[PDB]
């Protein structure tokens, strides 16, 4: 009667599908099994046209929607957690709800691994010492014993330094911001003096 | 949960394909066992999702404009007043009882035109050009834009002509 | 009927055939303006055309406003009554003169359709149900009815004598409600009552009698 | 010593989904507070009023044509505050707390939170000593005590600003011959007036000499919606400074109906549920926490006072309109200033 | 780079974009239309979509048609050659004399002039109407309002005020037609060519007026921004040239109505009685741009149609705070046959004070107010 | 290209999560 | 199978009264919109509905 606890809460009626999906698959310990199975359906929704007609056509009746999905979903290695899921979305026309339920299941899976994104922008590419001096200030800016990925990036307008685009937080140690804030502390003291 | 995560979802990261080889083999016999339950994919035509009381909501119709006369499959004429994201709200000229969920909607392309001219002097039509006076169709007439904007400032002059009404309560 | 076209949207027809019928009604009469002639147009029951506009939008999931009429209903009656005009010399010199008909809701001049169409149109003719039973037929209100262009818009011989007609009617509407005392003093408070009452008994006529 | 104190901020983020009409709906901000003052990228501030499940609604203190979709908002971690203190005297600030006079910054001031609770029961002492406002029709007929609420209701073009400013000039005509403690300081808060009318009002407080005592908070009609919403709270937060210092203060809100037009304009833009005359339901609460902030503190908690003079502009004398129904209910009385008897020579037309 | 129209609902159309969405209050263009169509963005939908307002009629927009970005607000051509020209909202000639002989296009959407550059010196603008110059004396460089019903005589005061003050000034003026009839638009074009304010030929550069016309036929995109198009060319002649320019705007109420006709259509709940929720920043942003600064002078003349002589509607009840001198027209005084039908009680200006004009002007106008208030309080009992 | 129509959720039956939950727990062993 | 034309009747089965329906709007989902001409107390969401 107990479900495995969701690592972070979400919004409703389109993303808590993924919260419920994570609460089912982690009970079956099928976590990285079914997550890239959602990816294949997106490639099925990308390349093939007959399946992606079924996710947006408003004229197909409510029995051809389920009798193609359960016809396509034989065993084939596919999980019955996944097979009972994709039956349910074509049961109530929710086959358009796939591209949202994945990216929050992506978020919830990266919430199960303690594994946060970032994107660091410099003016200079990072060598094998410059990148390993970066993380020791970056891991002051995560809250706990988390992981860290790297998405190194080049832009000329920053004059050295970095900006850690956590997508939730940002730390500006770039000098182009520093010379801007140096100029604002010039003007706030030359006008007052 | 943003659009860059959606564009990252456009990059495939599946790491295995142990379904796609077989679901591409059972796709085509599935759609051709249930082939009779498929209406054809309709792009430059239209087909009715919802219909009622003079406002009929029509899927598709990538080619229409605002204010294009459309023709339903029973001969009923229509008008596209607003065009939503996935559907086009179509206003229905006349009684609407003949339109079902799944009937065809034909674009006529033009802006709505009612016949003008001096051959109409003596005829009683409705607002659509069809005669109700029982004297047959309109002869020596032509169509014109009913959605035309007014004549501009440079086009007008000062009024002079009094327009007698024949009524002393008015003209004095 | 030789010189009359009539577009006739009934109440048993759908809404947009009534919504388009003044629009198609001015599409005929722009031809008479374009080719130099003069055109008469009467947009009869123009409030009921606006109710024919209100039916379509409120089924069309569009936001309502004053009296559940939509937002742009001023723009409906605007371009319905701006395409009637008097062109310059350079396009034949044709004309169009406009008669919209707005029924008040038993005396709401601040009714939502009324405040639009009283501000668009140039002159108005009030017909109360009060004046229709005092013998005044047609029951024009004189003190409330204005025009724009004034002179060179009447008969010019009538135009000189109209100032003798309007201003004596102006004092008479002020003294008609002062009949609660029995005054008739100094041969003026009786004579302007004696004049304007015969002016009312002058200015009645018969239905369907073009003189 | 500024370079030696530069620790970079960790400051948390939020990205904007939809932004329009001075209302920006932001995504993210896992810890923003209710009514927290945020800052955008392009130097314009903002407050988040409502906080929903997925997106957070943020109202904008300024022009809104600078923010695209996908811009960033930084949380300042502080509920919106205004610089209070004596250095504001003579200055003409905007309602957020910045000066618009052209006299540089506001020095000898301190920032304090504009949103606190009113004084309770035991803070109060019964108002006994009187405020004097110069207009003899106010002072003798419908009198006003030091630490009291009195509504200058009226029509427009009828003198509601005149009953306000002639009280202010009377204080300058009274403060020069009264000792240091019981000197009544003016904060006439201009809501919804023109940017040129305040120019006449900054002139009359200088030419008479009252600008030694007046702080002119003028959120115009030309700035955005929440500045006209926040100008009475910040102006009463300026009146908070003169309360707990123990002095006596005069706070005047002018045309508080426009502040109701301010709280209407953001509420229907934020899709809060509308109530009577399409105002939000809680607009009576946002009028009361304003007007219950000015009072007389007792002889154990400071002894100072605070008397508030709100102004409601009616339409033709309807004292039962919904906005006037609220303010008459929370305030004590009414100085009804009718337009029709104003031309009957009784000046002010005090019915 | 560029995007497509994705959705059409009457006079508001929706444009989607593939990255780098346009800034708010910028200009958009559709190709393959009958006339050049300008879309002015008012809000972002959220899914890479701006929501617009249409300067001309949308009847003809296909779903998916090509929409380019000008990346910038609406640009009208300002200049000295613009005198003697009948101008649109989007910079067009609609008097059919070539292009506009001017340069240095300017953004017609800006911020208001600040609090520091405000003028407090007041000069009595003597007009020539005996009820104006005695009772409600106008201010040079100040604001002139005109209320009154539809059929009381507002617009015939305005052209009378042009003949009073806009001829005997010598400099420049601007007639900003916001949603009035073409009849009072076309007639004013003839009675300024004959009065010589607007000239034709090779003397186009010595004229005194530009006409910015957003009359009733246009959809409410054009009727909502012709107020700003007429405003910014007046604010161009103020700051660059220094001359005093008279802004004759007609039907400010039609500016606020043109906003309110689509304000519900952009996804906003209606305000009080059915007018727009954002009327305060719409009109208050309009009015305080019309001021007089240290650099020059703009003397605004505002006509407002009020519906059925009721001043309780909030669309003119925001305007009463925004007008120094107000000439309130009563239909009753016109029903008395008195022209001008200017109220002795409702129409009151800000110059009326003995501390500015002199006691000889203030006492008789107050003496007018005593004898006319008691005449109203006695003409009830005279019956 | 082929995923622009799939970019957002769209469905009827605002209580959809309760519908799918009874169709996800059956395959729970 | 196929949704009937507008303003056509329906005949429900299994009710205590011979209850008739009249279709007026085709509300999508292969589902129509009706107004019941008699008492609606006792309709279960599976009852067979036939048309004339
Ligand atoms: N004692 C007085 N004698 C003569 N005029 C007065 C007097 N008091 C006020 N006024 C008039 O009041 C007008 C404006 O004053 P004030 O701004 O106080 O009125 P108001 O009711 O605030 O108007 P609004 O609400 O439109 O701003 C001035 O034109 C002034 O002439
Ligand atoms: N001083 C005047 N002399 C002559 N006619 C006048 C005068 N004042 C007003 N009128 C009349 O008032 C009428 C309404 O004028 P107008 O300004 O068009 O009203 P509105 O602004 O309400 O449309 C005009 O027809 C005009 O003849
Ligand atoms: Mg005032």
């Amino acid at each position: 009667l107990k479900l495995p606890t969701a690592p972070l809460q979400l919004s409703g009626t389109s993303a808590q599908i993924a919260t419920l999906l994570w609460q089912v698959a982690a009970k079956e310990n099928q976590l990285d099994k079914v997550q890239d199975e959602l990816y294949q359906f997106i490639e099925l929704f990308k390349q093939h046209s007959e399946l992606r007609r079924l996710a947006t056509d408003p004229f197909v009746p409510t029995l051809v929607r389920t009798k193609i999905i359960s016809s396509v979903l034989k065993d084939s290695g596919a999980s019955e957690i996944t097979k009972k899921l994709f039956e349910a979305l074509a049961d109530e026309g929710a086959l358009s709800a796939l591209l949202e339920v994945t990216v929050n299941y992506e978020e919830l899976m990266l919430a199960h691994k303690k594994e946060v994104y970032c994107t660091v922008i410099t003016a200079e590419p990072l060598d094998k010492l410059e990148r390993v001096e970066l993380t020791k200030k970056a891991e002051k800016f995560v809250d706990a014993g988390f992981k860290l990925v790297m998405q190194e990036k080049i832009d000329k307008k920053l004059l050295g330094g970095f900006v850690i685009e956590f997508s939730d937080r940002r730390v500006d140690m770039s000098t182009a911001k520093k010379v801007e804030e140096f100029n604002n502390f010039v003007n706030k003291l030359v006008l007052s003096i | 949960a943003d659009a860059k995560a959606l564009d990252e979802l456009r990059k495939p990261k599946f790491s295995s394909k142990y379904l796609i080889q077989h679901v591409s083999q059972k796709l085509i016999p599935a759609v051709k066992e249930w082939e009779k339950s498929y209406q054809p994919p309709v792009i430059h035509l239209g087909r009715v999702l919802s219909v009622g009381d003079g406002i009929a909501r029509v899927y598709g119709l990538k080619s229409v404009q605002a204010g294009e006369l459309v023709c339903f499959d029973s001969g009923v004429k229509g008008m596209a007043l607003n065009l939503q994201a996935d559907h086009v709200g179509v206003v229905v000229f006349g009684n609407d009882s003949v339109i079902h969920q799944g009937d065809l909607v034909y674009r006529t392309g033009q802006i709505v035109n009612v016949p003008i001219g001096p051959g109409t002097l003596g005829r009683v039509t409705d607002g659509l050009g069809q005669p109700i006076d029982g004297k047959g169709p309109l002869t020596n007439v032509r169509s014109s834009l009913v959605e035309v904007k007014a004549p501009g400032i440079i086009a007008r002059q000062s009024v002079r002509e009094p327009l007698f009404t024949g009524v002393k309560a008015v003209d004095a | 009927m030789r010189y009359t076209i009539m577009v006739s949207a009934t109440a048993s027809d759908a809404a947009p055939l009534q919504f388009l019928a003044p629009y198609s009604g001015c599409a005929m009469a722009e031809y008479f303006r374009d080719t130099g002639k003069h055109g008469l147009i009467i947009y009869d029951d123009l409030s009921k055309q606006s109710v024919a506009y209100r039916q379509m939008s409120l089924l069309l999931r569009r936001p309502p406003g004053r009296e559940a009429f939509p937002g742009d209903v001023f723009y409906l009656h605007s371009r319905l009554l701006e395409r009637a005009a008097k062109l310059s010399k350079e396009l034949g010199g044709g004309s169009l003169t406009a008669f919209p008909v707005i029924e008040t809701q038993a005396g709401d001049v601040s009714a939502y359709i009324a405040t639009n169409v009283i501000s668009i149109t140039d002159g108005q003719i009030f017909l109360e149900t009060e004046l229709f039973y005092k013998g005044i037929r047609p029951a024009l209100n004189v003190g409330l009815s204005v025009s724009r262009v004034g002179s060179a818009a009447q008969f010019p011989g009538m135009k000189q004598v109209a100032g003798t007609l309007k201003l004596e009617l102006a004092q008479y509407r002020e003294v008609a409600a002062f009949a609660q005392f029995g005054s008739d003093l100094d041969a003026a408070t009786q004579y302007v009552l004696e004049r304007g009452a015969r002016l009312t008994e002058m200015l009645k006529q018969k239905q369907f009698a073009p003189i | 010593e500024w370079e030696k104190s530069y620790q970079p901020p960790v400051i948390h983020l939020g990205r904007v989904l939809s932004v329009g009409d001075g209302i920006a709906r932001v995504y993210g901000l896992k810890s923003v507070q209710a009514g927290e003052l945020v800052c955008f990228d392009s130097g314009v501030k903002g407050m988040a009023l409502n906080l929903q499940a997925d997106h957070v609604g943020v109202v904008v203190f300024g022009n809104d044509s600078v923010i695209h979709q996908g811009d960033l908002v930084y949380r300042t971690g502080q509920i919106v505050n205004v610089p209070i203190g004596p250095g504001t005297l003579g200055r003409v600030t905007d309602g957020l707390g910045q000066p618009i006079d052209g006299k540089g910054p506001l020095t000898n001031v301190r920032s304090s939170l504009v949103e606190v609770k009113a004084p309770g029961i035991i803070a109060r002492q019964s108002v006994r000593e009187p405020l004097f406002t110069g207009v003899k029709a106010v002072d003798a007929l419908v009198p006003i005590g030091r630490g009291q609420r009195e509504l200058i209701i009226g029509d427009r073009q009828t003198g509601k600003t005149a009953v306000a400013i002639d009280a202010i000039i009377h204080q300058k005509n009274c403060n020069e011959q009264v000792p240091k403690a019981q000197r009544v300081y003016c904060v006439y808060v201009a809501v919804g007036q023109k940017r040129s009318t305040v120019a006449q009002l900054v002139k009359l407080f200088t030419q008479t000499g009252a600008m030694r005592y007046t702080i002119m908070v003028s959120a115009t009609a030309s700035d955005a919606a929440p500045l006209q919403f926040l100008a009475p709270y910040s102006g009463c937060a300026m009146a908070e400074y003169f309360r707990d210092t123990g002095k006596h203060g005069l706070i005047i809100y002018d045309d508080l109906s426009k502040q109701s037009v301010a709280y209407r304009q953001m509420s229907l833009l934020l899709r809060r549920p509308p109530g009577r005359e399409a105002f939000p339901g809680d607009v009576f609460y946002l009028h009361s926490r304003l007007l219950e902030r000015a009072a007389k503190l007792s002889k154990e908690l400071g002894g100072g006072s605070l008397t508030a003079f709100p102004v409601i502009e009616t339409q033709a004398g309807d004292v039962s309109a919904y906005i006037a129904t609220n303010v008459i209910s929370i305030t004590d009385g009414q100085i009804f200033l009718e337009t029709e008897l104003f031309y009957k020579g009784i000046r002010p037309a005090l019915n | 780079d560029a995007g497509y129209v994705s959705q059409v609902i009457g006079p508001v159309v929706d444009v989607r974009f593939d990255g780098e969405l346009p800034s708010i209050l910028s200009s958009l263009e559709v190709e393959g239309h009958s006339v050049r169509l300008v879309l002015e963005v008012a809000q972002h939908m959220g899914d890479n979509t701006v929501r617009c307002i249409a300067m001309d009629s949308t009847d003809g927009l296909v779903r998916g048609q090509k929409v380019v970005d000008t990346g910038s607000p609406i640009k009208v051509p300002v200049g000295r050659g613009t005198l003697g020209r009948i101008m649109n909202v989007i910079g067009e000639p609609v008097d059919e004399q070539g292009p506009i002989d001017a340069a240095d296009i300017w953004s017609i959407h800006r911020e208001a002039p600040e609090f520091t550059e405000q003028s407090t010196e007041q000069e009595i603008l003597v007009t020539g109407i005996k009820v104006v110059d005695l009772l409600a004396p106008y201010q040079r460089g100040g604001k002139i309002g005109l209320f009154g019903g539809a059929g009381v005589g507002k617009t015939v005061l305005i052209m009378e005020l042009i003949n009073n003050v806009a001829k005997a000034h010598g400099g420049f003026s601007v007639f900003a037609g916001v949603g009035e009839r073409t009849r009072e638009g076309n007639d004013l074009y003839r009675e300024m060519i004959e009065s010589g304010v607007i000239k034709l030929g090779a003397e186009r550069g010595n004229s005194k007026c530009t006409l910015v016309y957003g009359q009733m036929n246009e959809p409410p995109g054009a009727r909502a921004r012709v107020a700003l198009t007429g405003l910014t060319v007046a604010e161009y002649f103020r700051d660059i040239e220094g001359q005093d320019v008279l802004l004759f705007v007609d039907n400010i109420f039609r500016f606020t109505q043109a906003n309110s006709e689509v304000s519900a259509l952009l996804g906003r709940i209606p305000s009080a009685v059915g007018y727009q929720p954002t009327l305060a920043t719409d009109l208050g942003g309009l009015q305080e741009r019309i001021t007089t600064t240290t650099k020059g002078s703009i003397t605004s003349v505002q006509a407002v149609y009020v519906p059925a002589d009721d001043l309780t509607d909030p669309a003119p009840a925001t305007t009463f705070a925004h007008l120094d001198a107000t000439t309130v027209l009563s239909r009753s005084i016109a029903e008395l046959g008195i022209y001008p039908a200017v109220d002795p009680l409702d129409s009151t200006s800000r110059m009326l004070n003995p501390n500015v004009i002199g006691a000889e002007h203030y006492n008789v106008a107050r003496g007018v107010q005593k004898v006319l208030q008691d005449y109203k309080n006695l003409q009830d009992i005279i019956a």
